[PDB]
RNA sequence: CCGAGGGUAGGGCCCGUGACUGGGGCGAAGUCGUAACAAGGUAGCUGUACCGGAAGGUGCGGCUGGAU
RNA sequence: AGCGCCGGCCAACUCCGUGCCAGCAGCCGCGGUAAUACGGAGGGCGCGAGCGUUACCCGGAUUCACUGGGCGUAAAGGGCGUGUAGGCGGCCUGGGGCGUCCCAUGUGAAAGACCACGGCUCAACCGUGGGGGAGCGUGGGAUACGCUCAGGCUAGACGG
RNA sequence: UUGGAGAGUUUGAUCCUGGCUCAGGGUGAACGCUGGCGGCGUGCCUAAGACAUGCAAGUCGUGCGGGCCGCGGGUCCGUGGUCAGCGGCGGACGGGUGAGUAACGCGUGGGUGACCUACCCGGAAGAGGGGGACAACCCGGGGAAACUCGGGCUAAUCCCCCAUGUGGACCCGCCCCUUGGGGUGUGUCCAAAGGGCUUUGCCCGCUUCCGGAUGGGCCCGCGUCCCAUCAGCUAGUUGGUGGGGUAAUGGCCCACCAAGGCGACGACGGGUAGCCGGUCUGAGAGGAUGGCCGGCCACAGGGGCACUGAGACACGGGCCCCACUCCUACGGGAGGCAGCAGUUAGGAAUCUUCCGCAAUGGGCGCAAGCCUGACGGAGCGACGCCGCUUG
RNA sequence: CCCUCGCCAAGGAACUCUGCAAGUUGGCCCCGUAACUUCGGGAGAAGGGGUGCUCCCUGGGGUGAUGAGCCCCGGGGAGCC
């Protein structure tokens, strides 16, 4: 009538908190720089756009993000912000 | 891991194993990788117990795991003798 | 090694798709005699340069959309319209076949 | 207020859906049931299978009301259905469960078995 | 937004069942006649049509798998 | 120590009882006062901790016929043309080598199956060793036949 | 070339045609009559109907802080035990069942330059300094129970920040390649955890990276039942562009653009079925079958869903809806045997609420060891085969 | 009290010879639509969705001139009560 299945649930509910808290801030910071790159405004987004990448590796040093999916995500972001900044330039910063 | 060890054959009260490697997450008579040697328990015949001791050392090498009275049969075949 | 296939392209009304009709022979595995089956084959042209009649060589390739999983590896004859022709005529005597 | 011809939810898994109150039973000549009374009723829908059947003449007490009932302590209470709940002549529930909440009023009336079934008792 | 399902409405398929009705198979110890097998007492069979308690008849055309 | 059976198929016969009754029956068939066919008995046949029965699968069924069948009268030629797809196709030469043939090679797990040895007193059962194969992947080879591409031909077909 | 038998029955008789019938072998069988023993197998094919009770997954104090008892002894300390708690790892294996599925589900041969893999192994480098929370515990309020809610403190192998960058991740350029494979240049980004002994040395762990090995995902050619009295099917439909999503390809998902895709070589629809190694039969060809054992698939009362995680959309984990059942103090709560036994129902019919972890194997642990209805065995049934007796 | 009219709790044809009367429904656009059929229909079958206003983007037509203006017929977004 019991176990430590228990404990397990327990568990996943405390890990599923900071899954998401990590997911969100990351999704957050990167369209933010998206938004600003569109706009560029490089300096700006550089500066949030190196926000995003180091909260994305980050999340993958545990059980948010896959290595590669956390690869994925900052090419992506990489790509849209360069392609953004094409459109007027010029990349006030890094990287690169 | 992959492991070497005792899949029973054989039948009732009549045991006899084949030493095997196995990934551990098998069933032990499930389907292995690879027969090693065999062992009868009871010594009903001459060699109770016969080793390729060339390919135990193989799957040794490349991290299979004997298990205890697996490596206690394979102690007395000599794959660990230096 | 990766499956290459021959046939005839009997439709490029597709944006970078064509249609190639594959045919394969082989002894009936009972009564012995050889018989011929086919099968169409949607294959990736990212040039938009195979044209209907052309007898070209798929090669088995990592999936482009649903059903399409050969890109045209090259040209082997052109102007086969006598074969598109036999396709076609045989889905025109369909239309005899219902009720 | 139901009267004959009311059509009544079945509040229960007897397998009725839908009855038509032709009598209420209370006296010779009770104008209107309300929550507590009983009913001969006509089962007009029930789905396949069930304990009852379309066209047969049951007993039902009556668990909810679209007229609201005044109780003594100057509230009242009113639902957005009527209904019912399938009874023997026991005043026993023929089906196991009953569905939505149920008027106060049953237990008084002494159909206890309904009262504890109900998810609510209002 | 999607969404288990619930609700309203309208279709499709299949199964069971139904007052009654159609013919069928078997039974056989009955009633009626005797259509076919002989030229079977009107040679037979046939598609169709019309008709008769019934087997069947007749018309039109066909076949011989028709006796003399 | 039991169960089935003893007309023919199909191995095993007599007496009584019954008298188209009671009953038997897988098929053909048994029973109407001398029944090896019903019921019992004696005897016999066949198996034996089993024997019979029902059900179902393959066989006998070349009775869906690839191996390995048929269609005048036995069941079976479309009422007859015309023609679409498809199936099939004459003589000679060359290219290719698709079918097809050959060699090498990878794969074809273990159990089971077959041969040998061995272990439980034998066996069943179990262990140990041995030999394969189709099929498909790959590499090399062959070109008669079938295919395909090319060029001739006139014997089929068509035309004057 | 190790392999092939037929008979009865249409007639007065004949030959032929043709159906019916029999002798053979087989079974997860059942039924009758009968019944001594033993071994090895084997036993709900029906209701994937419903289930009382126990058990079928836990372990680690050599990750951490405590409560209780206890042993040694000076409230403190050690320590032993116990109990939960926090934190690991397992719980995705093993076990059951065959409902669904005519499908890339399975078989077989291949692809992945489109991918993942905890533990294990090999090789490279590394562990510098800060900060924080939540249980336990205490204190309250609320219950019949399930249990619960609030405030307050506290540790760690719990979480976070900074550094270090061996290296890896990503953008852009270049070379090699040729689908997203390897290499390199600027920038940018990312590491870590300690514990225990016999203590300037060890063992167990932790970190990043290459590789190995094992296990997988996805894709493809071919093979995979009946009805054509099912003949036409199709709007995420077929293709494209761009995104989203994943470990990764793809209409997998979305937005728009185009008008395509499939079918007599049987689409669509209906019925039946988990598939294979094999098994039974057969001279072979073929037919039949897929229970027991092995492999793969699918399911966990019906259905949807994601979370945690290397791995699940998870049988004995979570959420929700439905059906059904039960407990209740009548306010409310609980459950999921197609795990092992066992009950009931259905049926012609199918088992012990047994023993043990001794072996084999699995989880955790440095190890002792703990858990293990996997398993090894015992029980019942002429169910099957084999051996044996009644001389 | 009569006429014509408006509303009504719960019920909803229990009224009556009969739903008589009165409700319901109701325009347009879109989706969708059965038996049966003389193949026309049945059909507005049935059933259901939309409907105002504001801003932004845009497609054709008429009159001009091919343009502005005027007038007509559309489409796609985002909003407000
Ligand atoms: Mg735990
Ligand atoms: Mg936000
Ligand atoms: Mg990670
Ligand atoms: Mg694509
Ligand atoms: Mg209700
Ligand atoms: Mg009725
Ligand atoms: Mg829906
Ligand atoms: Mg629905
Ligand atoms: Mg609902
Ligand atoms: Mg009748
Ligand atoms: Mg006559
Ligand atoms: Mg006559
Ligand atoms: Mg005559
Ligand atoms: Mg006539
Ligand atoms: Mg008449
Ligand atoms: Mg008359
Ligand atoms: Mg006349
Ligand atoms: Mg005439
Ligand atoms: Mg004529
Ligand atoms: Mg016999
Ligand atoms: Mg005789
Ligand atoms: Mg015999
Ligand atoms: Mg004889
Ligand atoms: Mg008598
Ligand atoms: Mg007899
Ligand atoms: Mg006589
Ligand atoms: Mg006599
Ligand atoms: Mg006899
Ligand atoms: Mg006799
Ligand atoms: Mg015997
Ligand atoms: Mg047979
Ligand atoms: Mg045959
Ligand atoms: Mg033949
Ligand atoms: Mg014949
Ligand atoms: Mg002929
Ligand atoms: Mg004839
Ligand atoms: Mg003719
Ligand atoms: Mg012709
Ligand atoms: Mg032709
Ligand atoms: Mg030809
Ligand atoms: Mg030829
Ligand atoms: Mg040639
Ligand atoms: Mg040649
Ligand atoms: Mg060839
Ligand atoms: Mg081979
Ligand atoms: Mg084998
Ligand atoms: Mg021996
Ligand atoms: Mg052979
Ligand atoms: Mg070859
Ligand atoms: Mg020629
Ligand atoms: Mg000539
Ligand atoms: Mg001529
Ligand atoms: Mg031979
Ligand atoms: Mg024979
Ligand atoms: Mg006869
Ligand atoms: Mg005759
Ligand atoms: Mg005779
Ligand atoms: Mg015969
Ligand atoms: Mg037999
Ligand atoms: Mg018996
Ligand atoms: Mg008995
Ligand atoms: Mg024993
Ligand atoms: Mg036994
Ligand atoms: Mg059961
Ligand atoms: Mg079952
Ligand atoms: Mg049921
Ligand atoms: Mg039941
Ligand atoms: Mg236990
Ligand atoms: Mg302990
Ligand atoms: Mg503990
Ligand atoms: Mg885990
Ligand atoms: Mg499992
Ligand atoms: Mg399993
Ligand atoms: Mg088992
Ligand atoms: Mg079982
Ligand atoms: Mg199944
Ligand atoms: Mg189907
Ligand atoms: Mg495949
Ligand atoms: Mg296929
Ligand atoms: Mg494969
Ligand atoms: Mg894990
Ligand atoms: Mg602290
Ligand atoms: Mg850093
Ligand atoms: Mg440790
Ligand atoms: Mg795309
Ligand atoms: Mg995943
Ligand atoms: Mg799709
Ligand atoms: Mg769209
Ligand atoms: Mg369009
Ligand atoms: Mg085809
Ligand atoms: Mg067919
Ligand atoms: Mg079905
Ligand atoms: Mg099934
Ligand atoms: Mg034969
Ligand atoms: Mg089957
Ligand atoms: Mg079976
Ligand atoms: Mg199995
Ligand atoms: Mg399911
Ligand atoms: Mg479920
Ligand atoms: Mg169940
Ligand atoms: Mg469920
Ligand atoms: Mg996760
Ligand atoms: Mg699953
Ligand atoms: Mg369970
Ligand atoms: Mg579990
Ligand atoms: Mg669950
Ligand atoms: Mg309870
Ligand atoms: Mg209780
Ligand atoms: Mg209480
Ligand atoms: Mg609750
Ligand atoms: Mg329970
Ligand atoms: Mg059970
Ligand atoms: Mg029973
Ligand atoms: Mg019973
Ligand atoms: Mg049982
Ligand atoms: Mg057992
Ligand atoms: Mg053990
Ligand atoms: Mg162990
Ligand atoms: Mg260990
Ligand atoms: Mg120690
Ligand atoms: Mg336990
Ligand atoms: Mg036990
Ligand atoms: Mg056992
Ligand atoms: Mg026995
Ligand atoms: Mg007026
Ligand atoms: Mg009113
Ligand atoms: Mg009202
Ligand atoms: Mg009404
Ligand atoms: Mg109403
Ligand atoms: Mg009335
Ligand atoms: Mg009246
Ligand atoms: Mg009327
Ligand atoms: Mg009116
Ligand atoms: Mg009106
Ligand atoms: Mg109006
Ligand atoms: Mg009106
Ligand atoms: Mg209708
Ligand atoms: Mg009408
Ligand atoms: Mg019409
Ligand atoms: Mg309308
Ligand atoms: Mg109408
Ligand atoms: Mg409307
Ligand atoms: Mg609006
Ligand atoms: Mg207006
Ligand atoms: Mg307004
Ligand atoms: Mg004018
Ligand atoms: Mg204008």
């Amino acid at each position: 009538r019991n176990l430590s299945a228990l404990k397990r649930h327990r568990q996943s509910l405390k890990r599923r908190l900071r899954n998401k808290a990590k997911k969100s801030a990351i999704k957050t910071l990167s369209k933010k720089a998206i938004q600003l790159a569109q706009e560029g405004k490089a300096e700006e987004a550089l500066k949030i756009m190196r926000k995003a990448e180091s909260l994305i590796d980050k999340a993958a040093k545990g059980s948010t993000l896959h290595k590669n999916a956390a690869a994925r995500r900052k090419s992506r972001l990489m790509r849209k912000v360069r392609q953004l900044l094409e459109a007027a330039g010029a990349p006030l910063i890094g990287g690169g | 891991m992959v492991k070497i060890r005792l899949a029973r054959f054989g039948s009732k009260h009549n045991p006899h194993y084949r030493i095997v490697v196995t990934d551990a997450r098998r069933k032990r008579d499930g389907k292995y990788i690879e027969k090693i040697g065999y062992y009868d328990p009871r010594k009903t015949t001459p060699d109770w117990l016969k080793v390729d001791v060339e390919r135990a050392r193989y799957w040794l090498s490349v991290g299979a795991q004997p298990t205890d009275t697996a490596r206690r049969l394979l102690r007395q075949a000599g794959v660990f003798r230096q | 090694p990766k499956k290459v296939l021959t046939g005839v392209v009997v439709s490029d009304k597709m944006q970078k798709t064509v249609t190639v009709l594959v045919e394969r022979q082989f002894p009936h595995p009972l009564y012995g005699k050889v018989i011929k089956r086919s099968k169409k084959y949607l294959a990736h042209d990212p040039e938009e340069k195979y044209k209907l009649g052309d007898v070209v060589e798929i090669i088995e390739s990592r999936p482009i959309s649903k059903r399409k999983r050969f890109r045209v590896l090259r040209l082997v004859e052109s102007g086969r319209m006598d074969l598109v022709e036999k396709y076609l005529i045989r889905r025109q005597n369909y239309e005899s076949l219902s009720k | 207020m139901i009267q004959p011809q009311t059509y009544l939810e079945v509040a229960d898994n007897t397998g009725a859906r839908k009855i038509m109150c032709i009598r209420v039973l209370k006296g010779s000549n009770a104008k209107y049931a309300t929550v507590g009374d009983v009913i001969v009723a006509s089962v007009k829908e029930a789905i396949p299978r069930g304990a009852v059947k379309e066209g047969d003449v049951v007993k039902a007490v009556v668990v909810r009301t679209k007229k609201e009932i005044k109780r003594p302590d100057g509230s009242a209470i009113r639902f957005d259905d009527n209904a019912a709940v399938i009874i023997n002549n026991q005043l026993e529930p023929r089906g196991t469960r009953v569905f939505g909440p149920v008027a106060r009023e049953l237990r008084e009336k002494g159909f206890m078995k309904i009262v504890s079934l109900a998810p609510e008792v209002l």
